[PDB]
């Protein structure tokens, strides 16, 4: 006979990091809405991160992002069409620059979602990080309206918190969007409004920078008669509320006792 | 259904070509499975007149004297070879379709056969080779090349769906084409009738089986071969011409989906009776088969005085005796509408599938009998010099079709098109509909031949296919889905994630039939299947599987036979049936195991399969435990039940040796669980930051006592501060009581907000010593390391 | 926007045929060679867990899920039901008695055939690229009023493959659905909506896509065959 | 402002633009199923580690770092994994560990890397003694991974 209750061979059992899980669900939610996930580079030029997004230098608007500037020769930063690009290098302060990279390399209409690691120079506490993730959304084409942006967030909220969930839209400022807005979702289980991110209708000047970069590259203009909306939300906070993580610093902490607790979420 | 291009062209003269025809029909809803050219006629085949047929003494052959321009002789053994008919003469030199060598002048039983008269098979126009082709003696000037009156033909093999029984007639097809814009030429039924009484009566004893039944009367018939144009037509459609009258009934049937049969009056007696058949009543059908009828069978019977007899199987096949032959002079023409269900059962009952049963089963135009009588009677007058009565015997009064609703607006709304109202209505009218009204919702009543036109939707499809499905634009819908459709895909996603993890963990997926061999309930030792098949593919698949593992085992064997896998780790997910349909997950382990391929030591068998499963459940974040339990199909020594989150969901163990033997297989390990597995909601636990207290201790216990109880006991008493607890060594030896075991346990304690005092850890091991002894167990180790 | 939901392999004649406007003893039902079942003690659960009765069989297609789903939900919605189906017929190199189908059902106000064509076009694009195209031809199914059969152009192989059938949900299907609802206490939910449905046979698409010559390989269980697909993650 | 959802056939060149992202996520998932545990480490590197870990110095540096230990951008993924093993062994005492991490590395060009770490007694019967571990064990998992991906895998010295 054999003790069938004895532990078997200690084969290893793996797991996915909580941000991977939260990113995966966010991506699945938007995939169901027609969005496709594309990524951008963590090291960007000032042109894509700021200038092309209507965020010029020495202006109050740029203070909304504490940049991490870089130095070093020999580094080749590829642009939207593999062409080598130049400009003061930095660590992207948000995923937004992919809005520009994508649009020069493609034609409307389309729906994309860009997840990604972003960086910001600021002190890290229990609810703040200098290194975190964002999920960008961009939908462009004839007749795209803000009603559609609200429709997207409503679907996001429903998928994330259920039918007793709701979204809230309030005016807020971003150089890359003309109506500008900030949105929150009602979390029933916790009976409170959490601010998810910012969004708005793509600014006129963003489309212009996009087509100007296209012209300077031989491509024909593709965004003169289209509108669109974009949004950007910060993954960690959503993940924290969703997995009951109290300290945002745990994410990059590397502690196995922390990571292991998420194997169950397949 | 065979569609002879030139025949269809007779109704639709403007047809562009067979290819364009195929395209038109496809857009109408009729797919052609094949297109082919069929009547090769060499120059050497000429039309001849049989002046005389002389028997060759001592043989079963005849010497034919033919007028083929010049007189010639040919030897023939065909029973139908006789004076007064036209034949297909293959002159010496002619090369015939299919024949190896040419046709030459040959000496046969004393006579020089100058070529030979042909059968449909030899000429290549039909399968029949039992007799010569029979043409009218004046069909063509003697000696004229046959091809001149018999051009090659292109025939389309059309698929005609159930909903379009009217399309089982070439004229019906032509009407669909007409709607597309083609000119339509309907045959004019020139008839010179006579006001005379019919020398017979009609008695429909079963109006349920024959809702509409008519009888035509044609006399003074001159039975003879059908003209060349008709024989070409019938042969092209896959039918063999017989003669004047018979061919006309087949032709009209193929023209307008209206089976009809000519009954020789000599056998009708006083009248025709459409009635049910009487138990065991015999009937020799047209095919020569002697049959016995069933009381549910509708028959066409005659009667004489007190005599009642079957003449034919109504709507399926006529009787052999009243077939219409050379000496026939008058007939009763049957044109009717039978009950589909009735015809269906009868056809099956006698294993008969005929051009007639097929059409009546699909449905015939309820008010087409009378028009069909004119057509047939008309052709009979023209080809058999028939004399026809002005009156018909008619029973039944079918009601015309009712008006249907029709909103243009809805047609466009449902299709997503924007066809102008006028085009929609012009289309319905070309198809033969009546359109009444002015307002937005018209009153459209379809022609009786359209059994498929009853709902407004039906009418929109008429508009769509006539306009052409290609004219329907492309769009994508947009809408917020109704609230209760939320996360309705969770279950499916849950299972697919499981398969993916399993494939990553190392298991290989397999797909096995849901069928089970009834006999395996025995071979594999398990309750018999609850669901069986009334009509199985084979006795080895007469039941529905109750378990997944049996199939996996049979897969291992089949694999080991074809190829020699040295091992294998498979898995399969599928539906099992037993009181309720449920989803199972089963896995199989076989081979030497896992280890260094160039070395010797290895990890395999039971504990290996248990390793993978523990990894799987660790990966799923679910509690997994295996307690020993007996299972007939498993080895009594290596057998246990599987528990996930404290809930029995399956079994794990080695295949029973006895079963292994009967199947001629080495040891096999496996498991089977019921899906979906339990869901363990997250409950994040903030890991303590303070140091953890380490401490070992072995436990002396009887060999029988399962590790599970020990682990459970130690853990339970270990205290609210127990973090870890692992088994690092099992020893059963001399240092202590014989027949005992020692369990090496690595333990760890830890506190959430502070550190553990050296006393608390002892107070904890104490409970693990008191409750440990209370169970008759002792502890050798008591400190770390 | 479609969500995947599954149905049971063992169905009642009601869902597989009757509710789908396919009555008994009619030519239409010949389009599916059924595998009838026998056996007591088996409990067949309906759309709302209620125990249901009726002659049991092995579903001849996924279509019955159209009915199960609609009684258990409210429009508008988009579903896709994959599943093992069974048919009594001889198995050769390109035919199976056991195979899989993928059903599609989209219902709601204003749903038009233009939307069904739009769906297949997207299917073709995603499956074969931009040089791909779809073809729609009239065909018959009791559960759909325009009825249709669709094919997709496969550039790489330069030929049209017939993928499946589709159409606008028949009026009577919506009626059977709401009638079953009423008989269950639920309010009618499909009187003012339209919709389209489609069903395509997986094996054939897989064969053309993975270059599998013999459809019998799928249920063959041969590891040398199965193993060749580990690469497709 | 009302709520709506847009509808349109996406422009042809947006086709399968998500293949890359999907490809990588499938890889992570397989790795998690094969047995590897995912870890997330900062993209920052300690300039001094180019020495401690023996490797070419980082090509990109930070003008305004958070600290001197994070004044450069990582060139490799493994250094961080090792420092993770150590930090783990200090707080807790993992008897072993099979980790993996995917991330952006910077050196002449930004590129994505996949790194894995193996440590501990190995794999075998927890109540027995014999075991499979170290090099050939890590090579086992990798061979399984590539077998699962359907890719040829070879390791030359
Ligand atoms: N220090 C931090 N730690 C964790 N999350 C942060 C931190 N700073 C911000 N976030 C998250 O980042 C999200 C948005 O970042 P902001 O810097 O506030 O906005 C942006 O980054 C904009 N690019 C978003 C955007 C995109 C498109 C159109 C309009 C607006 C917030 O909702 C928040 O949850
Ligand atoms: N013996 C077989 N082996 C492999 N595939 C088969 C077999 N018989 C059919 N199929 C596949 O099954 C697909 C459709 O099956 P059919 O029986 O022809 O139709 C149906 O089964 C319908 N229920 C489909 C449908 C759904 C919704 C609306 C309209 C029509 C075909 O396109 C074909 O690829
Ligand atoms: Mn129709």
């Amino acid at each position: 006979r054999v003790d069938v209750s004895l532990p078997g061979a200690s084969l290893f059992s793996g797991g996915l990091h909580p941000i991977t899980l939260m990113e995966r669900e966010l991506v699945e939610i938007f995939r169901a809405l027609g969005y496709q996930a594309v990524e951008g580079p963590e090291v960007e030029s000032e042109f894509f991160n700021f200038d092309a997004l209507n965020i010029p230098e020495h202006h109050p608007a740029r203070d909304m992002w504490d940049t991490f500037w870089l130095t070093g020769e020999g580094f080749r930063l590829e642009g939207p069409l593999g062409e080598e690009v130049e400009g003061r290098l930095l660590l992207r302060t948000h995923t937004s620059p992919m809005q520009v990279r994508y649009m020069v390399a493609h034609t409307p209409p389309f729906r994309i979602v860009v997840p990604g690691r972003v960086f910001r120079f600021e002190q890290t506490d229990a609810t703040h990080e200098a290194v975190f993730h964002q999920l960008e959304g961009l939908v462009v084409g004839e007749g795209i309206a803000m009603a559609h942006l609200k429709g997207a967030i409503y679907e996001l909220a429903q998928a994330l918190f259920g039918p007793d969930s709701k979204v809230r839209f309030q005016p807020v400022y971003f150089p890359f969007v003309e109506p500008g807005a900030q949105f929150a979702v009602w979390w029933p289980e916790g009976g409170k409004w959490l601010e998810l991110g910012g969004a708005g209708m793509v600014h006129p000047k963003v489309f212009q920078a996009v087509d100007a970069y296209r012209e300077r590259l031989g491509l024909p203009p593709a965004y003169r008669g289209v509108t669109g909306f974009a949004f950007g939300l910060g993954v960690e906070r959503l993940a924290m509320l969703r997995y009951g993580i109290p300290d945002i610093r745990y994410f990059f902490g590397g502690r196995l006792k922390f990571l292991e607790q998420f194997k169950g979420v397949l | 259904m065979r569609v002879p291009f030139s025949w269809l062209k007779a109704y639709v003269p403007e047809l562009e070509s067979p290819e364009v025809l195929e395209e038109r029909l496809a857009g109408l809803g009729f797919e052609t499975d094949r297109i082919e050219r069929v009547f090769p006629i060499p120059r050497g085949v000429v039309f001849a007149r049989v002046l005389e047929a002389h028997p060759i003494p001592g043989t079963r052959l005849k010497r034919l004297v033919l007028d083929a321009g010049r007189t010639v002789e040919v030897v023939s053994g065909a029973e139908n070879a006789r004076k007064g008919i036209g034949v297909a003469l293959a002159l010496p030199g002619t090369e015939l379709p299919g024949l190896g060598q040419k046709v030459g002048e040959r000496v046969i039983q004393g006579v020089r056969s100058f070529g030979m008269a042909l059968s449909p098979r030899e000429l290549g126009v039909g399968e029949y080779g039992g007799g010569l082709l029979e043409f009218p003696e004046d069909a063509l000037p003697p000696g004229t090349p046959l091809s001149e009156a018999w051009p090659e033909e292109v025939v389309l093999d059309l698929e005609v769906t159930p909903n379009r029984p009217d399309a089982l007639g070439l004229l019906g097809l032509a009407r669909d084409l007409h709607a597309l814009g083609y000119a339509l030429v309907e045959p004019e039924a020139a008839l010179k009738a006579e006001a005379l009484p019919l020398p017979f009566a009609l008695k429909v004893e079963d109006p349920e089986g024959a809702p509409h039944f008519t009888l035509g009367y044609a006399f003074g018939l001159r039975v003879a071969p059908s003209p060349l144009w008709m024989q070409r037509a019938l042969f092209a459609a896959g039918m063999r011409p017989i003669n004047n009258v018979v061919d006309v009934t087949n032709y009209v049937m193929l023209e307008r989906a209206q089976p009809m049969h000519a009954f020789d009056l000599r056998f009708v007696g006083e009248g025709i009776a459409v009635r049910r058949a009487r138990e065991g009543e015999r009937l020799k059908t047209l095919d020569g088969v002697e049959r016995t009828l069933h009381p549910e069978d509708l028959v066409i019977a005659g009667w004489r005085g007190e005599e009642s007899f079957p003449l034919g199987l109504a709507g399926v096949m006529g009787g052999a005796e009243s077939e219409v032959r050379e000496d026939t002079e008058a007939i009763a023409l049957e044109v009717a509408c039978f009950d589909p269900v009735s015809i269906r059962k009868t056809a099956r009952r006698h294993g008969l599938r005929t051009e007639a049963s097929h059409r009546f089963e699909r449905g015939v135009d309820p008010l087409g009998q009378v028009p069909a009588q004119r057509r047939a009677l008309s052709l009979l007058q023209a080809l058999a010099g028939a004399r026809v009565a002005e009156a018909l015997l008619e029973a039944g009064s079918p009601k015309p079709p009712e008006a249907i609703p029709f909103r243009p607006e809805y047609a466009n709304r449902l299709l997503g098109t924007s066809y102008p109202e006028a085009e929609q209505i012009a289309i319905l009218k070309r198809l033969g509909c009546r359109v009444e009204g002015e307002g937005p919702t018209y009153r459209v009543t379809p022609p009786s031949h359209r059994l498929d036109l009853r709902l407004e939707e039906d009418l929109v499809e008429e508009v769509a296919r006539i306009q052409g499905y290609e004219t329907i634009p492309l769009a994508l819908p947009a809408f917020f889905p109704a609230p209760d459709n939320r996360g309705v895909e969770a279950p499916y996603r849950k299972e697919q994630r499981l398969r993916e993890v399993l494939s990553g963990l190392g298991f290989q997926e397999v797909y096995t039939y849901s069928f089970m061999d009834p006999e395996d309930a025995r071979r594999f030792r398990l309750d018999p299947p609850r669901l069986l098949l009334l009509n199985p593919l084979a006795p080895e698949k007469a039941a529905l599987r109750t378990h997944l593992f049996p199939g996996l085992v049979r897969v291992l064997k089949e694999n080991l036979d074809l190829d020699r896998p040295e091992r294998a780790l498979l898995f399969e997910v599928g539906r099992v049936f037993r009181e309720r349909e449920e989803t199972h997950l089963a896995g199989l382990l076989f081979g030497e195991g896992v280890g260094l391929p160039w070395a010797k030591e290895r990890l395999s068998g039971y504990f290996l399969l248990k390793g993978y499963l523990e990894a799987l459940f660790a990966r799923l974040g679910l509690a997994f435990r295996v307690e020993a339990q007996a299972f007939p199909f498993l080895h009594p020594g290596v057998s246990g039940r599987v528990l996930v989150e404290g809930e029995e969901v399956g079994f794990l163990g080695a295949l029973h040796p006895e079963i292994a033997q009967e199947l001629e297989l080495p040891p096999v390990h496996l498991f089977e669980l019921r899906l979906p597995l339990p869901d363990k909601p997250l409950a994040f636990q903030d890991p303590s930051r303070h140091p953890a207290a380490f401490r070992d201790l072995a436990v002396v216990v009887p060999a029988p006592t399962p590790y599970g109880e020990v682990e459970a006991l130690v853990r339970e008493a270990a205290g609210p501060y127990l973090e870890s607890l692992a088994l690092f060594d099992l020893y059963q030896g001399p240092p202590l009581p014989e027949g005992h075991k020692s369990l090496a346990f690595h333990l760890r304690f830890r506190h959430p907000k502070r550190t553990l005092r050296d006393e608390e850890v002892e107070e904890a091991v104490s409970r693990v010593a008191e409750a440990l002894r209370a169970r008759g167990f002792g502890l050798r180790g008591l400190d770390t390391p």
